[PDB]
Order: structure tokens, then C-alpha cells, then sequence
């Protein structure tokens, strides 16, 4: 499940990231 | 001084029909808002009023 | 403890829910 | 550490009541 764990990083930063671009601009 | 002396031929007679209708071209001209410069700005005047706050004081 | 796990997913797939529909207009 | 766990799934629930909040309108 530690690889679950991983994929939940790769959520979690991915989310950061695509939330970032959109809010970035109007 | 040219300038300085250029206007010398008084002013033009008024009328509330051209100013009146420049600033009211001042409405809506396209609700422009733009996030990023805008919060650049704000983050860099909270800047500037904190070292400006802290020089002018032990801090 | 380890639901919180799948619980994350879940958090994760709706704000990528609230992305796309912010991303609309 | 997954009493860390612990807190950062208190920090997921805190988010997913900050994001209903944020959707509510738009």
C-alpha cells in the first residue's frame, strides 16, 4: 500500500499544480 | 518660455454636452480585472509598508 | 487508520471535479 | 508517523469542508 501512498503524492501535487495554472489567470 | 508664453489666448467656452460625455465615456470600457498583476501589486505594497514601517522605528 | 488513504482519493477526485468546473467560465 | 497520518487526515477533512465552502457559490 506504500505505492498507494505514492499515487496519493502524485494527487495531491498534480492537484497543486492544475488548481495553480487555473487560478493563476482570469 | 516659448511655451510658457504660448498659452496666452484664454480659454475655450464651456458647455456641459463634450465634457459631460468624456467622463461618461469614463463608464464601462470592458471589465478588465486581472488577477495575477494585481495580486503582484498588493503583495509588493504590503511590502513596501512593512520596511517602511519597520525604518521609521526600532522596528 | 488506513481508509483515510482512499478518503484522500476521494478529496483529490472532487477538487479535480471543482477544476474542471471552474475551468468552464 | 501515522500519527502525523492522523493529522494530515484532520487536515483533509478540514480541506474538503473549506472546498464545500468554496463551491457553494462558485
Amino acid at each position: 500500500s506504500q505505492s498507494l501512498i505514492q499515487t496519493i503524492k502524485n494527487d495531491i501535487v498534480g492537484l497543486k499544480a492544475g488548481m495553480a495554472t487555473l487560478e493563476g489567470m482570469i | 518660455e516659448l511655451l510658457c508664453i504660448m498659452r496666452l489666448w484664454g480659454h475655450p467656452m464651456l458647455t456641459a454636452s463634450q465634457a459631460a460625455g468624456k467622463v461618461r465615456e469614463s463608464m464601462c470600457a470592458g471589465k478588465v480585472l486581472d488577477f495575477p498583476t494585481i495580486m503582484k501589486t498588493l503583495a509588493f505594497f504590503h511590502t513596501i509598508l512593512i520596511n517602511g514601517y519597520r525604518r521609521k522605528h526600532h522596528g
